[PDB]
Order: C-alpha cells, then structure tokens, then sequence
C-alpha cells in the first residue's frame, strides 16, 4: 500500500484532535486535553486505492509553538482547520497558518476545514457568541477564504455527529495523491 | 461537569454600580476556586476576580478594578456575586464565571461545552 503524510493544524481548541480520532479510531474524545504533539494511522481506500495514512496531529496554542516545525517534513497534504464556534480562527487561516505552512510545506495543497459544524444550529452557541455581537462562521465566508488562499478545497464537517468527516479525508488523499 | 452561569448584568451610567451573580448547576466535584471573566469586542479575554476556599476580605482582583469590585460568597445558597462600584465605560463587556484551572487560563476560544451563561454589562453616558 501506498504511504502519505498528513498534517493538521489550526487554533486550539478547533477540533484538530477529536477529528483525526473519529476518522482514525471511530471514537470521540469525551474530554478536552491540549495536543502535544503525536500521531496517528489509518487505512483508506479513495478511487479504488488503498492508502496507509499517517494523520500527525499538532498543538494549536501558542504556548506549543516551538513544536510545531518538528511535524511538517515530508508533508504530502495539509489539513488546516477553524471552527464553526470561532470567528478569530477563521482569522488567523491567513493571519498565522497560510503564512506558517507555505514556510515549512512550501507546495503542499491545503485542505481548508471548517470543523465543529454541527454548532451552527446549537442555541447555546448561538446565544452566547450573539451576547458578543458573533455568530457561528457561515459556509460562504468559509468558502471565501479558500479562495483567497487558493486551498485545494473547502470541507466542512462535525467530528461529534460523525457528518463530513469520510469525505475531509477522502478529499485529502487525493489531494496527497495527485 | 459542574458550570457556572452569570447573571444580573444592565445598561448603567458612569459610576452607577451592578450586582453579578454565579450559580452553578450539574453534578461534580465542587469547584472550590472560580473567577469571574470579562470579554469585549476587540480585546482580549480579561481576568477580573476570584474567590477561594479562604473567606474575608482578602481575594484576587486585577489591578482594573481593585478597590470598585468586591468578590464574595453567600455562605447558604452556592452562588458567588461580584459587587461592581464606581463602573465606568472601560467595565463594558460580557461577564463570564468559571472555574479557575489551567483550561480557563489558556488563551483560546470558549468552548460553549465548558462556559455556562454570560451577561452583559454596558455602561453609557446615557
Ligand atoms: N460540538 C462539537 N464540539 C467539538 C467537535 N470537535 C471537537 N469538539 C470539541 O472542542 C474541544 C476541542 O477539541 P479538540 O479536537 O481537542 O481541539 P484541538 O484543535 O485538537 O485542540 P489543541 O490540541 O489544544 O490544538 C473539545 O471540547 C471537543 O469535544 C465537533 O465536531 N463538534
Ligand atoms: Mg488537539
Ligand atoms: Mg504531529
């Protein structure tokens, strides 16, 4: 089988971990606990290829930083992820991890994701970030910004209901493929 | 699984004053240590106050609102209030309670599975 090298990155908190998990292992992680950094595999089949995946999987906050590079050689794809829940991570795709991954995986597509997607219709969310004058990201504005950073694609998907997921790493193989 | 929810936020004039109450709700360990968090539009998250196991006058309060802010408990009801005197324009803000562990601290998103109800405090010339 064919061997690729995937790598995720994006704020913290926006999902990166319980995303590879439910595509690696079928499970969602129940509580939150902050990437170091460490990796994972699985198998998939896309366009009647089989494909071993290795899925590394990286800290989103600052404080971690430094690691960061110690994941990017040999990057066949990029995830790079916000979330629906997060205005600013949407942000900082062009602000930190446009500019972060064209430096170190200089060639390599990006798959832009938006994770967490099933918040859009949650009131708790929607509530809170409206007391804030916010609202959870709309598909249009991350569709936008995959253009403006010429993405490979644009994905959205919920780790928690299981929907999009499939495809985000369907889509990501190709693109390690091509 | 214990969290915290604000409470008794308004539209008050310079120097007017604002009683914020934190209820908590669900089943857990105790939380023994809260703090109550203000966020604005365009600025950061800002810690305001704390409040531990150890009663009195005595507690953790940012330099922002020493003195105007008094944090206490009410010794029967495990509700937490936040005494707000002498408020001014730069108090604006929605007003969160949380525990105080090293998730709350980190400088990221809330997280809507982890923060209860905020509330907002606006504080105008009118
Ligand atoms: N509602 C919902 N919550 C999610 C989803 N994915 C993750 N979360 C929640 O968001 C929090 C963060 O998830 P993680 O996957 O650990 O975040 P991360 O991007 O790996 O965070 P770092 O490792 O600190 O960079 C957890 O409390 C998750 O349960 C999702 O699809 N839907
Ligand atoms: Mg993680
Ligand atoms: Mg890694």
């Amino acid at each position: 089988a064919i061997r690729k090298k995937l790598v995720v990155v994006g704020d913290g908190a926006c999902g990166k971990t319980c995303l590879l998990i439910v595509f690696s292992k079928d499970e969602f992680p129940e509580v939150y606990v902050p990437t170091v950094f460490e990796n994972y595999v699985a198998d998939i089949e896309v366009d009647g290829k089989q494909v071993e995946l290795a899925l590394w999987d990286t800290a989103g906050l600052e404080d971690y930083d430094r690691l960061r590079p110690l994941s990017y050689p040999d990057t066949d794809v990029i995830l790079m992820c916000f979330s629906v829940d997060s205005p600013d991570s949407l942000e900082n795709i062009p602000e930190k991890w446009v500019p972060e991954v064209k430096h170190f995986c200089p060639n390599v597509p990006i798959i832009l994701v938006a994770n967490k997607k099933d918040l859009r219709s949650d009131e708790h969310v929607r509530t809170e970030l409206a007391r804030m004058k916010q609202e959870p990201v709309r598909t249009d504005d991350g569709r936008a910004m995959a253009v403006r950073i010429q993405a490979y694609d644009y994905l959205e998907c919920s780790a928690k209901t299981k929907e999009g997921v499939r495809e985000v790493f369907e889509t990501a193989t190709r693109a390690a493929l091509q | 699984a214990v969290q915290l929810q604000a409470s008794g936020g308004g539209f008050v004039q310079p120097g007017g004053s604002l009683r914020l109450s934190c209820a908590a709700s669900g089943y857990g360990s105790t939380i023994e240590t809260m703090g109550w968090f203000r966020q604005a539009p365009g600025k950061e998250r800002e810690f305001v106050s704390a409040i531990s196991r150890a009663p009195g006058p005595s507690q953790y309060y940012a330099d922002s609102v020493k003195g105007r802010f008094t944090i206490s408990r009410d010794n029967s009801k495990n509700t937490v209030y936040l005494q707000m005197n002498s408020l001014r324009a730069e108090d604006t803000a929605t007003y969160y309670c949380a525990p105080i562990n090293n998730r709350t601290m980190q400088d990221s998103m809330f997280l809507w599975n982890y923060w209860g109800q905020g509330t907002q405090v606006t504080v105008s010339s009118a």
